[PDB]
């Protein structure tokens, strides 16, 4: 049993990495009302906690913070604004649960298109560091692996 | 061999049905279908043969008694309004969907040359031994393209197609009997709802008149008077519906309103000279906290830097680019201005021309900027947004734990009562692709958070430890009764201000709490368990009976992820098996508010909550309240 988060700002790829990790767009029609909307067994069982379409609504994140054992940073590359919009999350996570230590995960989404990219990986290397794209399905899986790992 | 078929089923010697049998595994039409079927098919399969073309086999709009497999030949399928749509050619079968959703025939079916052979089953006898094994695809045609795709999910239903034939599809299907009323419109409901998807008014109501004006191209005189005084009375039925749906919105979209005030003439008109519509006529006469329109002007505050600012007079459902250039009339100047939202903690969002209808999706202390993008960064916020620094208990506490709670129902009620369903589908897939305002959902939604805020900041300022244990008690108790209320949202929002880092440290306060109140907190959080898709929560809101608001993030998580989850679109088609799954969720919303529900110093202060929304304030006064 493991509890995994997802997060970061609006219109970055939360759901559409989340999606694709348990289940797969398209493939097969998605039912985000059903118990096992955001389990998958992979070895051991994962539970996906994701803010997408939530971010307004600050005491979800922290509910998700609290229950939560991996996490990822995801941002744009297209997006110069959902990078600097991590540095907050990072630190309200250790607050909820109360500790120094956590595991977690930067992820750079959005690389497959390079020809609307304002963000390097210059930045984010910086900042476990991954150049993910959820619609090309580019590194979906291994980002939910490094954290099972930690 | 010919003879063989031609003898009624119930005459065909054993030496016969062994023949047929033989004959039945060359064709490649029942070649998916078993050992078993096969035979019971070779006591059952009627040939049927026609010399002349042009001959037709049935008509659209009549009853489906048959299906067919072409053994030579070939046919054309015709549909009113239309002509051909397609052929079928041999090996071809045709006549399934009318049999199996027993609905009346979609289209004609007419020899398209001298001399065809057909192998037919009728009704009875599909669906003995067809019915459940015989599950093909539906897939109607039109010059060489899929239209419409139906499957068993027992009927057919609509997973994909063009806008126009799921259209013609839904209205064929409208059964008219007084005894359907309930059927008809929940059938009907998916489509209604959710055309602004796929169907804006905008093409919506000129098919909609083309289908009321289409007459049959077949039939005797008194065949097609009929044919069309129903085709009639189920485009006015589909209006109904579709007028229901919309309700008040109607006022703001003129396209609509110009097309149901014309179509009323129309009917009034027809009325009169057919000597129909009796029932029908006097219902679409009737047709031709208060919810907030899009159309409503509102005047709002949009500061400068310097902290001085304008008061536009705008519609709500402006766009950025309106309010910019409203902002641009009054400063009087054309020096690229940008607009952004501010919290009280400085975090700030440049707006889109795109973006319409944004005062309402302000945070709760949010305000307004126009600036040149050079002072973007420069921008501090407002002392106004900041909060009070005094509490309010001295007023609250001499409040009754009951009465609080029943006021905050009773408004949240109103909030509540205000959302329109369509509202959820807009705020969904973007306001931008509708124009459209979503301003009573962004202020109910808005209220979760005033609440849970309102909590963390009255205890955050109660600096007294006895008083303070007195408000966590009192919170508590005021989440209990709204849990009674069946009130979940304001339930949970009360739960989770308590679960607030600012108040979840205050250990010396927890410590002296009542181990009764502990225990009741302690089964409040375990009902915020998400563990398993919200398990906790979601069989507690099943078990509640209609009149109840629901935990609303919850609902707004489920929307975004069925909308992310699956594409709008498959194969240039309208995905109707996501408009379903969009469309049930808005019903669980009309299921809640299916019921109605059953002190004016306690209304005034549940009404005007003046709440601290800054974390890194209240963290600050946690703080030097126990350090
Ligand atoms: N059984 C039939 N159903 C419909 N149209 C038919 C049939 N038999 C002949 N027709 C003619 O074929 C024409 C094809 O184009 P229309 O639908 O405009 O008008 C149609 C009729 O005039
Ligand atoms: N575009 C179409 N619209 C309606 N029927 C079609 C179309 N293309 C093929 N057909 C076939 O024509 C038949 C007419 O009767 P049914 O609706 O029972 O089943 C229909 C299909 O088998």
């Amino acid at each position: 049993e493991y509890k995994l988060v997802v997060l970061g700002s609006g219109g970055v790829g939360k759901s559409a990495l989340t999606v694709q990790f348990v289940q797969g767009i398209f493939v097969e029609k998605y039912d985000p009302t059903i118990e096992d909307s955001y389990r998958k067994q992979v070895q051991c069982m994962l539970e996906i906690l994701d803010t997408a379409g939530t971010e307004q609504f600050t005491a979800m994140r922290d509910l998700y913070m609290k229950n939560g054992q991996g996490f990822a940073l995801v941002y744009s590359i297209t997006a110069q604004s959902t990078f600097n919009d991590l540095q907050d999350l990072r630190e309200q996570i250790l607050r909820v649960k109360d500790t120094d230590d956590v595991p977690m995960i930067l992820v750079g989404n959005k690389c497959d298109l390079e020809d609307e990219r304002v963000v390097g990986k210059e930045q984010g290397q910086n900042l476990a560091f991954l150049e993910s794209s959820a619609k090309s399905k580019i590194n979906v899986n291994e980002i939910f692996y490094d954290l099972v790992r930690q | 061999m010919r003879m063989i078929l031609r003898k009624p089923p119930g005459q065909r010697t054993v030496d016969d049905l062994e023949i047929i049998y033989d004959e039945l595994l060359h064709i490649k039409a029942l070649s998916h279908l078993s050992t078993t079927v096969k035979r019971e098919l070779a006591g059952v399969l009627i040939f049927e043969s026609h010399a002349k073309g042009g001959t037709v086999l049935f008509n659209q709009g009549e009853e489906g008694t048959s299906w067919y497999i072409i053994l030579k030949g070939s046919v054309n399928v015709v549909i009113y309004g239309k002509g051909v749509v397609c052929t079928l050619h041999e090996g071809d079968d045709f006549g399934k969907l009318a049999l199996v959703n027993d609905a009346p025939r979609a289209a004609s079916i007419v020899l398209r040359e001298d001399n065809c052979h057909f192998l037919r089953v009728d009704k009875e006898d599909f669906n003995r031994i067809l019915r459940d094994v015989e599950a093909n695809t539906v897939r109607l045609k039109e010059h060489d393209q899929d239209v419409l795709v139906l499957e068993k999910v027992q009927k057919y239903t609509v997973m994909s197609g063009t806008p126009e034939k799921i259209l013609e599809h839904f209205l064929e299907t409208i059964r008219l009997e007084p005894s359907l009323n309930e059927a008809t419109d929940s059938v009907l409901n998916d489509f209604v709802m959710m055309h602004c998807v796929f169907m804006p008014n905008t093409q919506l109501c000129p098919a909609l008149v083309a289908h009321y004006h289409a007459q049959p191209s077949q039939g005797t005189e008194q065949e097609r008077m009929d044919y069309a005084l129903n085709n009639k009375r189920r485009v006015i039925r589909l209006v109904l519906q579709w007028a229901a749906m919309y309700g008040d919105l109607l006022q703001e979209d003129d396209v609509a309103m110009a097309f149901l005030e014309e179509f009323y003439v129309s009917v009034s008109d027809d009325a009169r000279m057919m000597a129909a519509f009796k029932e029908q006529l006097p219902e679409l006469e009737k047709i031709v906290r208060q919810p907030i329109r899009g159309s409503d002007e509102v005047l709002f505050k949009v500061y400068c830097i310097d902290h001085t600012y304008t008061t536009i007079r705008v519609p709500v459902a402006a766009s950025v680019k309106e309010v910019i250039s409203a902002v641009a009339d009054k400063l009087g100047s054309g020096e690229g201005l940008i607009i952004v939202k501010m919290n009280s903690g400085g975090e700030k969002v440049v707006l889109k021309s795109n973006d319409v209808s944004v005062f309402t999706t302000l945070t709760i202390n949010g305000r307004l900027f126009a600036c040149p993008r050079e002072q973007f960064d420069s921008l501090t916020p407002l002392p106004e947004q900041e909060g009070p620094t005094t509490g309010t208990v001295g007023t609250f506490e001499l409040m009754s734990s009951k009465d609080l709670a029943y006021q905050m129902t009773t408004y949240d009620w109103e909030l509540f009562n205000c959302v329109h369903e369509l509202e959820l589908i807009y705020h969904t897939f973007g306001r931008h692709n509708f124009k459209k305002t979503t301003a009573n959902l962004d202020l109910f939604l808005r209220r979760f958070n005033e609440i849970q805020f309102w909590v963390v900041t009255e205890v955050c300022l109660c600096s007294q430890l006895s008083k303070r244990v007195q408000l966590l008690k009192k919170f508590i108790k005021i989440a209990a009764h709204c849990k009674e209320y069946k009130n979940l949202n304001s339930f949970f929002a009360i739960v989770m201000g308590l679960s607030n880092v600012a108040v979840s440290r205050l250990a010396l306060t927890w410590e002296k709490l009542p181990s009764k109140f502990k225990k009741f907190y302690a089964e409040f959080e375990s009902l915020m368990d998400p563990s398993r898709n919200h398990r906790a929560y979601r069989l507690t809101a099943a078990k509640l009976e209609p009149p109840l608001i629901p935990f609303m993030p919850l609902l707004i998580k489920d929307m975004t992820f069925t909308h992310e989850g699956n594409k709008t679109f498959i194969d240039n088609l309208v995905n109707f098996e996501k408009m379903r799954m969009i469309a049930n969720t808005a019903r669980t919303v009309r299921y809640y508010r299916s019921q109605p529900f059953n002190h004016q110093d306690v209304r005034s202060y549940v009404r005007q909550l003046n709440v601290i929304d800054n974390q890194r304030t209240l963290s600050q006064m946690s703080h030097r309240l126990e350090p």
